[PDB]
């Protein structure tokens, strides 16, 4: 019936999907045709958001739902069979999102119970859960990563490791993996009057002045700006407000073009003037 | 029981539904219920609106022109030979953005002399025939409008006049000498001549405008033009403003403003400095820009923020030229900023070979890199396939850049080595 998220693979060759009916379904798209693939069932609950990992550790998917619980199915010559699953969280998981491919192969998770794991993988199939209680007051529904950024020796360097997201208390709290090992929340962020709906983490075009999206039940769109590397300044810039809920958001890649999605089952394209207020470029469908 | 279950999780998860995200080659997708995947794979709208872009052949004729000298690591361009010029043959003569590329050409593009000359007359003489070609074209597009006034003006003297602003001075000279006005004809002659005749001219406007109880209003046009300011001088055709394109006055202080005294820069500044332009007009700004030669990014600034007349290609393909020329200087970051919208467009297009290349052309390597890099492995399979996309990765992509995002293209397909 009805679909909630649904991505694209790297490479552009799959198309993961999953609806309501706790049905994860890999499409095809060579040419422009939509084919069928594979309908991985296993979910108790609906399934809400879904990720492609990088192909440089296979070809894994994985997808989180209202079960409480977190699928990963990896693939084996066709052998679409779910390599791990992780039910570390009480209340159901609204989202999931992997680290920067270099990290590792990290996933994080947050859950509706107000948490938030996060896989790391090791050399088998074995994985550690560093977990974050009470992340958000009334749960979580966005977990975005904060783009790989690398800081004389042989070393693949130590990156800052943050990652944003927002819940069910208004605010977009950001993360940072903290040398010792756990992550802390670097900072708040509370400029939403409702649930924040979704957190996008712009990425770098090779820029340094990183960037951040957000919409919720209030309706407006903010995009959380930084102005320097280091300075743990935030200063939210309002995108616009439509009289209804928005429900995702998500960055084009080049120009950095905000596809917003929400209010009246329309779809709008927002791109940042030469001038720095933000405008519509087209209304989808 | 399914369904009282159903909206209880609704209601709990304050769920109401919509979705989209970018997709990874930046499309957009969203929930269709009509496909059957529910997922539509849309294509971007492409803001990039040019039809020789598209044709692989002039990306290929471009890199002709461009030298590409590696970076420290990466590529980037060097000798760049760009030219506005080069853009008129993939265009209609009669499309208006022709005329901009045209115009562009002639005031921007570097002028060669064939002759040989002793040395620093050369600057004299090619700035002669720069504006030879500027003033010339300039007759083109106001040739109708004066035409076209000719024909319907009711005397023998406005008419002279309006061959003059036509820049036809020997018709001019023909009609006064028919009409009578013999002695008109003989100071029309004077016109193309810096000569300091100006100076007697303007004396006897003056004396006019002391008394002269009467003189003909056009008689008196004509002599303000003899005098070489006509729009700087009491006996102002500023009023004229009205009635005439504003290109067409701006030819008449071309033609006879005063050619030697100021260089074409400074002297089109000076008209400019008479008369405010509409601003989204393309062609007019282009003027500001070659008049405001001494702060051409100062003024590009604001025409940035002011209106869109110029796209943007243009924007970037114009500091390129200048850039590579020495015809002008501009800021490094201004320069990238450019190129990476463009670089940008051209990739929603989905011309990512096209793309590639300009992206060559930025000035930041830690961008350049991580821009470049982004691209050719995510897009590794497209750029093979052809010799002009052979070419492209040919320019000047590492060797392990192209094999390693290739690697990356075996895990994926399960074909390894």
């Amino acid at each position: 019936d009805m679909i909630h998220d649904a991505q694209m693979d790297y490479y552009g060759t799959r198309l993961a999907t999953c609806s309501s009916d706790r049905s994860v379904k890999i499409f095809d798209v060579r040419n422009g045709g939509q084919i069928l693939i594979a309908d991985l069932r296993g979910h108790e609950g609906p399934v809400w958001q879904v990720a492609w990992a990088h192909p440089m550790y296979g070809n894994i998917l994985a997808s989180c739902s209202y079960d409480r619980k977190v699928i990963i199915w990896r693939e084996e010559n066709g052998t679409w069979e779910k390599s791990h699953e992780h039910a570390g969280h009480d209340s159901s998981v609204n989202s999931v999102c992997w680290a920067p491919h270099d990290y590792g192969l990290i996933l994080a998770c947050g859950s509706s119970d107000g948490a938030i794991s996060l896989l790391t993988y090791t050399g088998e199939g074995q994985w550690e859960v560093k977990k974050i209680n009470n992340a958000h007051t009334i749960g979580c529904n966005a977990v975005s990563w904060a783009p790989a950024v690398v800081p004389p020796s042989g070393q693949k360097p130590n990156y800052i490791k943050r990652f944003a997201s927002g819940g069910c208390d208004n605010l977009i709290k950001l993360w940072k993996e903290e040398e010792d090992g756990q992550w802390k929340e670097e900072q708040k962020l509370e400029a939403h009057s409702d649930w924040v709906r979704d957190v996008a983490w712009a990425p770098s075009i090779g820029l340094p002045t990183s960037t951040i999206a957000s919409c919720s039940q209030d309706g407006r769109v903010f995009i959380w700006t930084c102005d320097d590397a280091s300075s743990n300044t935030w200063s939210p810039k309002l995108l616009h407000k439509f009289n209804d809920v928005v429900w995702h958001v998500s960055w084009s890649i080049t120009a950095n073009i905000l596809a917003v999605s929400g209010g009246d089952n329309k779809v709008t394209l927002w791109k940042e003037s030469v001038d720095g207020q933000w405008v519509c470029i087209s209304d989808v469908n | 029981g399914e369904q009282l279950n159903g909206s209880h999780e609704l209601e709990n998860h304050q769920i109401a539904d919509s979705m989209e995200f970018g997709f990874l080659p930046n499309p957009v997708a969203v929930k269709p219920l009509e496909s059957p995947f529910k997922v539509h794979l849309e294509k971007l709208s492409l803001r990039q609106r040019e039809d020789m872009k598209l044709y692989q052949t002039p990306l290929e004729l471009k890199l002709k022109h461009s030298t590409v000298h590696v970076d420290e690591l990466c590529p980037l361009i060097v000798p760049n030979v760009a030219v506005i010029h080069d853009y008129a043959d993939w265009a209609q003569i009669v499309k208006h953005w022709s005329l901009t590329w045209t115009l562009c050409e002639a005031l921007w593009g570097h002028l060669k002399e064939l002759d040989s000359q002793l040395n620093e007359p050369r600057e004299y003489i090619q700035i002669l025939e720069r504006r030879r070609a500027f003033s010339r074209w300039l007759s083109c597009t106001a040739t109708p409008q004066i035409e076209e006034e000719v024909s319907l003006k009711n005397s023998p003297v406005e008419a002279v006049f309006s061959y003059l602003t036509g820049k036809r001075i020997s018709e001019a000279c023909s009609l006064a000498q028919q009409s009578g006005d013999h002695r008109l004809a003989l100071l029309l002659s004077q016109f193309v001549g810096s000569q300091s005749v100006r100076e007697l001219l303007t004396m006897q406007l003056v004396d006019w405008h002391q008394l002269q109880a009467f003189i003909q209003d056009e008689r008196l046009r004509i002599f303000a033009l003899l005098a070489g300011k006509p729009v700087q001088l009491s006996e102002k055709q500023i009023n004229v403003c009205s009635q005439l394109d504003w290109k067409r006055s701006l030819a008449i202080h071309l033609w006879y403003l005063l050619p030697p005294t100021a260089s074409i820069s400074r002297a089109l500044s000076m008209y400019e400095e008479a008369f405010q332009n509409p601003l989204r007009d393309v062609c007019f700004h282009l003027l500001k820009l070659y008049s405001d030669r001494h702060d051409l990014n100062q003024l590009l600034e604001p025409r940035s923020i002011t209106a869109d007349p110029l796209d943007y290609r243009l924007s970037w393909h114009l500091w390129e030229v200048l850039r590579a020329l020495n015809y002008t200087h501009l800021s490094a970051q201004c320069e990238g900023v450019l190129q990476a919208s463009y670089a940008g467009q051209l990739e929603s297009e989905g011309l990512w070979e096209w793309a590639i290349f300009v992206l060559l052309h930025i000035d930041n390597s830690g961008i350049r890199e991580k821009a470049v890099r982004e691209l050719l492995t995510r897009h590794c399979q497209l750029l093979e396939t052809p010799k002009e996309t052979f070419l492209t990765q040919k320019l000047r992509v590492p060797a392990k850049w192209i094999h390693e995002a290739k690697a990356v293209r075996a895990h994926m397909e399960s074909d390894k080595h």
